[PDB]
RNA sequence: UGUGUGUCCG
């Protein structure tokens, strides 16, 4: 009975054994997904506040603008709009404002 | 013979570049128009004849060659021209004269009888009545000239036919006037002595022809000179004069009933403003319309100066006093006026200033602004006005932009929340409006004054379309009788070949809408739809867009836009699209009277996260249309777009308006410098530009109105205040609620209110000028009690009178196809009712229809347009002279039994009569029982049953069948059938005017009256369903005479000419009124014999006709008695016992209505004298599952299933009824669409069908101001003696009756307190619930109709189920 | 004796094969980290490219607008 | 013999487990230090909320700019480029700044395209609105004389001279504005056009102890035909509230005055 | 003697080996909860970065064809 | 020879 004995205590302790070695890859994959992971996040922080007052200041020039009308702007449309259906120019002759 | 038929009223603009040619062919000068091409031009074949004329050398042979612009000579002809020459007429219409004034006096006894039988009339009644009458009417100033003046319209419009060569002329020598007349052509000579003089020596007319020597030198010794002028100068002096006749007639009769204070202004300050105006005119030419306009703002500044006036009521008098000073004194510098002139030409504003008159008249005087005439229009001048405020520069703000657009966004999205349940499953990335996501996710909607800062969040939402492009449901709006533009290529052949001086090389076909309708074989919905989204409107030869004059105003012009057809498709489909998709969520408020809105409502109302009070402040809508531009309007029109499926549809004007040439289409005046070789691509000038960047007027209303909405809705956001619009015509009326704390007093919260709406205003401004679009704050002004609006002005709740502006319009000629006697009758009629509807006085309005209504049936009887001349319509249809009595007889009987009576004087208390066959067998008995010709009833009532059709009876469900009271609506629609059977290759029409469309329209109408009883008002609400209802509203669109005896098609069709059968149809007309004794049988007068009850005549009667339509069954739903005939009144004192309800009440009791009056008097302008002065308080079936936008056809099918099934309960045939008639609309099945059916449940059908269903608004005829003192109690009548009586009518009557009752006696006078209606125990009776029965079915055929433009519904369940 | 010797190394052998089956289930669930791990980059990488596009938004509207 | 191996199996297995309790002792001190690094990751929502909120912001505002602008936005340099020859604006829109095109407008250098003037002159025109002066009328000397005279009757009289007086005061002393105020509301209480003017001389402080200005006439021909019952000889010592309203002056040591 | 120190060392083994169980148990329950945690706001964050990412991508996108 | 001299959206 001492044969058996050593063969199942030897798969025992190899079964053991290889669980170790799984456990430590798992750790190895664990630290450098945590490293992976908390690479970016400083970078993230900063940047957000940067985004924040950029878009705060956009919005707030929006409201300082004055616009003044054109007399070439429904030909433009009107010709966009012609070429994005059977896409072609408009017959002949040309339209109020070509250019 | 002709195809010519000249207008009896000016409808066109004036225009008189043509006499240019005229004067140039007499060897006289003029200068007219500003095209010098005209000055050397080619003249027409005719016009040139004029030179071998012998009567016009023999007129032009002791006059200078220099003439005078007719503008500076239209007052001095009014002033200057009285009846007492010789007039080639034969029969003078002064002749017949003292025959209408006794007409005139009769209706006034009449009248007054009528009220002495009903219980009202009046009290201490005077014996000098009729006296007075005569007195007025015969010392009228302006009696003569009318006679006069109709007699030359009557001698120019007979003139104006003979279109033929061997042209002939008329000459009239009124004493100091002379006259002649060719063709459209008017000279009159005038003596020199009484034109207003300069300081130079010339006349004032002649300053801007003649330099100073050369006119000297050119009059020399002569005296009378010569000017010229068209056709219409005359009809429109004859129309200044016939207003002016009307209105001082009324002023002057006004006294006699109420000599202490009367409405009206008077007799004597209008006549001076006549004359203060005329001399203007004739000093100034025609810019002294400039200075006329401003009668309107003075009155309504005056009229606002009649209040409290804490600080800002005087601004606007102010404001208007120095704008016409400015404009008086900027048209007057180049002139040279002498000092007195200088002094005498303020008299008109002068007058207008220091006037001292109650606010009641200055309301009426209102309506006197176009008693002067119109101006002259020129095109270049109206072309430079329309080019600027359309090409200039503008500058936006891109925020309010935003802010709008997101405002529109949420009205919308708030409209579709209100109806329909709950939001419309918002897609597109949700995330994205944080905010928004827990509202949709909780189902609900943000109130109001938290939505500031979620604004941007509906930018970013999407949904799938929310209304359908199939709703259309009344396919007349395609074929209207009007006229377009004509194609590029052919764009310069709507001008006279001689005046452009070539011969176009390209000619168009025709230029109407229904010609060119009929002939569009591809013509659907769909194919319009696929038209605009492949921007098809953008090929070369479909950008015309002609301008037109429009009609008499006091501009210098104001000009409006035709396109060619297919482009006038697409906008009238965008309109309806419009019209029933969006703008429901923009509506037009109205009511926003303050004083006359319960409390408790106004406050919950006036809420926005305690007294409430009221401002308002009016702006203008005039000039917005050429102020928008396509930088702020792209993205309300792509979200227009978006909510339906189409892709470029609602932009089509802002795509192709700046590619068009602009022109105004004038006959006589083409465009300058136009040759031959410059055809293709005309040069721009004085009357013509390229770049045209705004809207036009009438195009795109409703987008725009919408737009305005949201502005204002915006406004409403900023500023925490409650704002309320309307829009009407062109202004537009906001209200702002403030709400104030208990103890505040009434003396700062007037100035406070207004104080909040000149902020709101100012913000309004402010919002608006952003958006690119000036408002005046000159113009802009703010009360808080005054609101005038359209047809309402209300100063402090309290209704103002305003019955001249349609009772000075009343005239004996207008147009009514043919001359047609009946309508003109129902025109005068229409308007009399129209005009006592407002103001408190009766007798000048009647006595007006009465003088008109004679005059009219004369002038037709012997002048008539559509008869050679020296004919007589009376003499040969009855063999011998028509009598004074037959006449007075004929317009007696009313018009439901067939003759000629329209002014029936219980329209004085209500406007919709119940049953008009009851009403008028009441008025015609006691007319009888007036006179001593009683026994004349059963001869006049028994008549001859007429040969009529159940089409007939169902289009007409109250009528009777006889041949005197049918119009000539059928002669045309057989005139329309039968030019559609030889034309109409439209390809889709003649699908539905297939070949046995009559026969189907026969067996569905005799199908439809087959039951048991028989109900007319269901059958004809039924019919209207039906394909053969559309292709009935499809065949009546003739509206003139003018097309019926010039349209291409109608006359093509070879067989007897039209204007044959139009003379057999007016003789055989003419014939059947005015004879009597021949149109009678003695069967029925014998069985309508000792019957002494309306109800019962009226039901015998309406037996006897139809027979050969209702064989023996029983008619119901048909017959109600006349208010008139089942109430008594008793007026109580104060302090006694009714007879009737006392001592003639024992045993059970009389049922009866009580009326009280109140004491409180809340507000009274400008006494409590006078109880219309005066206002007081008090008030005057679901289904299981509903459809997402369904369209007309489906709607139209539920609607019948509905009726079809509530109508037919006690039989058990609805599946195999309702089938047959939606195989035809539909593509659902029965037992599908009962699902959508509402689950009907009522009883008594008929009274669902009276009132319920609203044939009629019912309404009042009186004004409102009394009926808020009255308190009218009605269940007293206990078990309602369910029955015949209409409550709505009861209480009308009523009010009505204790309005007429004490209308010229004061408050402090009246001795009645309460009144009692008893009513009488035979006209009332009890209807029983009753049902429909049908033993057959419709067993017809009716799956032919396979086409998609207005009947069949191929794949109804397109938006999904709610 | 002997029979308490081979029973105590069956009970060793059925708890050392239960160790191995908790082992193989850790093993299992584990691999479902990289779930809530890619989302980092995948923000740090989109917050980079958002960084880009802003720069590039606001020279356009440096170019665009007349501004001082 | 057996019993050593037993022995060292025995002990071989106790090592292995101490080992292996000690690795899964280092892998949960690796966990908790999991946790530790993914704690300060989840406080981000408070900055990322705001930053979706400015940003979706600012997408929607400048994407509606851009869509209403068509494909002709004509950037600065372009727009600058041709204000220089042809100085008409340029086709197709243009966007500026307030300070930026005010400052271009303020200075007479550059030559600014006119009707771009005229567009931010009729824009810039409304911003001074308040509850205030939205609807107040701009009264001058000649406008208020004009209104005076439009009311009373007849002409020539020596209330037209009380007219003509009283502006003059008016504009000399700047208070035209309350005169008017004072004269409409007297009219509109009830007054007479010559009553209110009576109240106008004698209530408005200005027009207290003030002597009557004094003009010269050559001859009685500038007498008109509705004064000459109001001359009379000059008292000593005038006053305006007394009645003054004129003094007429001849060369010949002649003064006249006028009483209503 | 031996047979009972054999004994002891197997309940002594088996001892440790179910207590280190019921440690790895734990840990793996524990590491479940942290997972469950931390999914439903990463993921909304990953999706509104995405989001608006695209949007601005879009934007510009629009305006490259401009200048 | 003067194509119906003209007379639209609501
Ligand atoms: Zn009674």
């Amino acid at each position: 009975h001492s044969f058996e004995e050593v063969v199942q205590t030897l798969a025992s302790l190899a079964t053991v054994v290889q669980q170790q070695t799984i456990a430590s890859e798992s750790l190895e994959q664990r630290i450098t997904s945590l490293e992976n992971g908390l690479k970016p996040v400083y970078d993230m922080a900063k940047t957000i506040s940067s985004l924040n007052r950029v878009c705060a200041e956009m919005v707030a020039k929006y409201d300082l603008l004055v616009m003044t009308t054109g007399r070439a702007t429904a030909t433009a449309a009107a010709t966009e709009a012609y070429w994005a259906e059977h896409g072609q120019p408009p017959p002949g002759p040309s339209l109020y404002e070509e250019s | 013979q002709h195809t010519q038929y000249p207008d009896a009223r000016l409808s066109s603009p004036i225009v008189l570049d043509q006499c240019d040619l005229v004067t140039r062919a007499c060897g006289l000068y003029s200068s007219y128009s500003l095209n010098p091409q005209l000055r050397n031009c080619k003249l027409p074949k005719h016009i040139y004849r004029l030179k071998y004329d012998v009567t016009v050398t023999k007129f032009l042979s002791d006059v200078p060659v220099a003439t005078l612009p007719i503008d500076f000579i239209v007052p001095i002809l009014l002033k200057a021209l009285s009846g007492n020459g010789f007039c080639p007429v034969e029969p003078r219409c002064q002749q017949f004269l003292d025959e209408i004034i006794k007409y005139t006096m009769q209706d006034a006894l009449f009248l007054k009888y009528y009220l002495k039988n009903v219980g009202a009339q009046e009290d201490c009644v005077d014996d000098h009545f009729q006296e007075k009458i005569l007195s007025s009417i015969q010392g009228n100033e302006f009696l003569h000239q009318m006679f006069f003046w109709y007699d030359l319209a009557i001698l120019t419009r007979r003139g104006r036919l003979n279109r033929g060569n061997s042209r002939s002329t008329w000459f009239v020598h009124d004493d100091l006037i002379d006259i002649l007349g060719y063709g459209d052509y008017v000279f009159w000579k005038i003596p020199i002595s009484l034109l207003p003089l300069n300081t130079q020596g010339i006349p004032h007319a002649a300053m801007d022809w003649y330099q100073t020597s050369v006119f000297k030198e050119a009059v020399q010794g002569h005296t009378h000179i010569v000017s010229v002028s068209t056709a219409d100068v005359l009809i429109m002096c004859k129309d200044l004069i016939t207003c002016r006749f009307n209105t001082t007639l009324i002023s002057k009769i006004a006294e006699v009933e109420d000599p202490v204070c009367s409405d009206y202004p008077n007799f004597k300050i209008v006549s001076m403003l006549y004359q203060s105006g005329d001399y203007l005119l004739s000093i100034l030419g025609s810019d002294g319309y400039k200075i006329i306009k401003f009668l309107e703002p003075l009155c309504l500044a005056k009229i606002q100066l009649c209040s409290k006036y804490t600080e800002r009521k005087g601004r606007f008098l102010t404001q208007m006093h120095l704008a016409v000073n400015h404009t008086l004194e900027e048209i007057t510098e180049i002139r040279a006026l002498k000092p007195s002139q200088a002094h005498k030409i303020r008299e008109f504003h002068r007058t207008l200033i220091r006037l001292e008159m109650t606010p009641q008249q200055l309301c009426e005087l209102f309506s006197i602004q176009k008693h002067w005439g119109h101006p002259v229009l020129h095109s270049e001048t109206a072309i430079q006005k329309v080019k600027k405020h359309a090409t200039v520069l503008k500058a936006l703000r891109p925020i309010v932009i935003f802010e709008t657009y997101c405002v529109f966004k949420y009205s919308i999205a708030k409209h579709y929340f209100d109806s329909q349940g709950s939001w419309y499953s918002v897609t597109s990335d949700r995330n994205l409006t944080p905010g928004l996501n827990s509202y949709i996710k909780r189902n609900q909607f943000p109130p109001l004054p938290m939505i500031k800062e979620l604004l941007w969040e509906f930018y970013h939402l999407d949904h799938p379309p929310l209304f359908s492009t199939k709703i259309i449901s009344d396919l007349s709006i395609f074929i209207k009788d009007r006229a377009t533009a004509v194609e590029r290529t052919c764009w310069d052949a709507v001008f006279e070949p001689n005046v452009l001086g070539y011969n176009p090389p390209h000619k168009f076909s025709t230029k109407r809408v229904p010609e060119q309708f009929l002939e569009q074989e591809n013509f659907s919905i769909e194919n319009v739809l696929s038209y605009a989204q492949k921007l098809e409107y953008l090929l070369p030869q479909y950008r015309n867009f002609s301008f037109s004059l429009k009609e008499k105003e006091l501009n210098v012009g104001r000009t409006f836009g035709k396109l060619p057809y297919p482009t006038r498709n697409v906008q009238t489909l965008c309109e309806a699209l419009l019209a029933d998709g969006l703008a429901k969520a923009f509506p037009s408020n109205m009511m926003v009277v303050t004083e006359r809105e319960q409390k408790e409502s106004l406050l919950h109302q006036a809420s926005w996260h305690a007294t409430v009070r009221g401002s308002s402040f009016v702006t203008d809508l005039e000039k917005y249309n050429l102020a928008f531009r396509y930088e702020f309007t792209a993205p309300f029109i792509e979200y227009c777009n978006r909510c339906y499926g189409v892709k470029n549809v609602f932009n089509w004007m802002h795509y192709t308006i700046p590619q068009c040439y602009m022109h105004v289409s004038d006959y006589y005046n083409p465009p300058h410098n136009l040759t031959l070789e410059n055809r293709n691509n005309p040069p721009e000038g004085p009357s013509s530009y390229r770049g045209h960047m705004g809207g036009i007027e009438g195009l795109q209303q409703k987008l725009w109105t919408s737009i305005s909405c949201a502005q204002i809705s915006l406004v409403e956001i900023k500023t925490g205040f409650k704002l309320r619009s309307a829009v009407m015509g062109d202004n537009q009326c906001i209200t702002v609620l403030s709400v104030f704390p208990l103890e505040t007093d009434a003396d700062e919260q007037e100035q406070s209110a207004e104080d909040n709406a000149a902020r709101v205003a100012a913000s309004l401004a402010k919002v608006t000028s952003a958006c690119g679009i000036f408002l005046k704050p000159d113009e802009t002004f703010v009360h808080s009690g005054f609101i005038y609006f359209g047809k309402k002005q209300y100063l402090n709740g309290v209704q103002l009178p305003q019955s001249l502006k349609t009772a000075t319009r009343m005239a004996p000629l207008s147009d009514a196809i043919f001359d047609d006697l009946q309508g003109t009758l129902a025109s005068i009629g229409t308007a009399f009712e129209r005009s006592i509807s407002e103001t408190r006085h009766i007798f000048p309005c009647r006595i007006t229809a009465a003088f008109h209504t004679f005059f009219s049936v004369r002038i037709l009887q012997y002048h008539h347009l559509g008869f050679n001349k020296g004919f007589d319509l009376g003499q040969l249809t009855l063999g011998k002279p028509l009598d004074f009595g037959t006449i007075s007889l004929a317009l007696a009987v009313p018009q439901v039994l067939g003759g000629l009576s329209f002014l029936n004087p219980e329209k004085c208390f209500y406007r919709n009569l119940g049953d008009p066959v009851t009403s008028g067998l009441f008025q015609l008995k006691t007319y009888l029982r007036m006179i001593e010709m009683d026994d004349l009833f059963l001869p006049l009532i028994a008549k001859n049953p007429g040969n009529c059709t159940a089409i007939d009876f169902v289009l007409n469900p109250s009528g009777l069948n006889v041949p005197g009271s049918q119009d000539l609506t059928s002669f045309l629609r057989q005139i329309v059938r039968r030019t559609i059977t030889l034309s109409a290759k439209n390809k889709l029409i003649n699908t539905l005017f297939h070949a046995s469309a009559d026969f189907e329209d026969e067996m569905v109408c005799k199908w439809l009256l087959s039951s048991t009883p028989v109900m007319s008002r269901f059958a004809a609400d039924i019919f209207s369903r039906t394909p053969s209802g559309k292709r009935l509203q499809i065949l009546g669109y003739l509206e003139g005479t003018r097309t019926l005896l010039a349209s291409k098609i109608i006359n093509n069709n070879t067989e007897t000419p039209v204007l044959d059968r139009l003379r057999k149809i007016t003789l055989q007309r003419w014939s059947l009124w005015f004879s009597y004794l021949d149109h009678c049988d003695n069967i029925l007068a014998e069985a309508l014999t000792q019957i002494t009850c309306t109800v019962d005549l009226a039901q015998i009667l309406r037996e006897y006709s139809w027979a050969h339509i209702l064989e023996g069954r029983p008619l119901i739903g048909a017959t109600l008695p006349c208010m008139i005939e089942q109430f008594k009144v008793v007026w109580l004192k104060p302090y006694e016992q009714c007879p009737q309800c006392s001592n003639a009440k024992q045993p059970g009791g009389k049922p009866f209505v009580s009326v009280a009056v109140k004491k409180h008097i809340v507000s009274a302008w400008p006494n409590a004298s006078r109880i219309s002065w005066t206002i007081g308080d008090g008030i005057p079936g679901q289904p299981a599952i509903k459809p997402k936008c369904p369209s007309a056809a489906l709607r139209e099918a539920i609607e019948l299933a509905s009726r079809l099934t509530w109508v037919t309960q006690g039989s058990s045939n609805s599946d195999l009824l309702i089938k047959p008639f939606l195989e035809a609309r539909v593509n659902l099945s029965v037992q599908e669409i009962l699902q959508m059916t509402p689950s009907h449940y009522s009883g008594n059908i008929v009274h669902r069908y009276n009132d319920q269903y609203s044939p009629h608004s019912f309404m009042a005829n009186r004004m409102s101001n009394s009926a808020t003192r009255l308190i009218v109690s009605t269940n007293t009548l206990g078990e309602f003696s369910d029955s015949n009586i209409i409550f709505q009518n009861v209480i009308n009557y009523a009010v009505a009756l204790f309005d007429i009752k004490f209308r010229n006696t004061e408050a402090t006078d009246i001795q009645y307190n309460r009144a009692h209606l008893h009513l009488t125990k035979c006209c009332t009776r009890e209807v029983p619930a009753q049902y429909l029965t049908y033993t057959s079915t419709l067993d017809l055929d009716l799956t032919r109709y396979r086409e998609n433009e207005l009947i069949y519904d191929n794949n109804p369940l397109k938006g999904g189920l709610n | 004796s002997f029979e308490e010797v081979v029973q105590t190394l069956a009970s060793l052998a059925t708890v050392v094969q239960q160790q191995t089956i908790a082992s193989e289930s850790l093993e299992q669930r584990i691999t479902s980290l990289e779930n809530g791990l890619k989302p980092v980059y995948d923000m740090a990488k989109t917050i980079s490219s958002l960084n880009r596009v802003c720069a590039e938004m606001v020279a356009k509207y440096d170019l665009l607008v007349m501004t001082t | 013999h057996s019993f050593e191996e037993v022995v060292q199996t025995l002990a071989s297995l106790a090592t292995v487990v101490q080992q292996q309790t000690i690795a899964s002792e280092s892998l949960e001190q690796r966990i908790t230090s999991l946790e530790n690094g993914l704690k300060p990751v989840y406080d981000m929502a408070k900055t990322i909320s705001s930053l979706n909120r400015v940003c979706a912001e600012m997408v929607a505002k400048y994407d509606l700019l851009v869509m209403t602008t068509g494909r002709a936005t004509a950037t600065a340099a372009a727009t600058e480029a041709y204000w220089a020859e042809h100085g008409q604006p340029p086709p197709g829109p243009s966007l500026y700044e307030e300070s930026a095109i005010r400052g271009k407008i303020e200075s007479r250098d550059e030559t600014v395209p006119q009707s771009v003037r005229e567009a931010f002159n009729n824009l810039d025109s409304t911003t001074s609105l308040t509850e205030e002066n939205f609807g107040k009328p701009d009264i001058s000397a000649k406008d208020l004389r004009n209104i005076m005279y439009d009311h009373l009757p007849g002409f020539g009289t020596a209330f037209h001279q009380l007219v003509q007086v009283i502006c003059k005061l008016g504009k000399d002393s700047n208070s035209l504005d309350i005169i008017h105020a004072e004269f409409q509301a007297s009219l509109a209480e009830g007054d007479s056009p010559q009553c209110a003017l009576i109240q106008i001389t004698k209530r408005v402080p200005i027009f207290q102890d003030a002597a009557p200005p004094v003009i010269h006439i050559r001859s009685r021909g500038d007498i008109p035909r509705a004064c000459q019952k109001s001359l009379r000889p000059v008292p000593p010592s005038p006053k305006i509230d007394r009645g003054w309203v004129c003094v007429f002056q001849l060369q010949d040591g002649k003064t006249l005055g006028l009483k209503i």
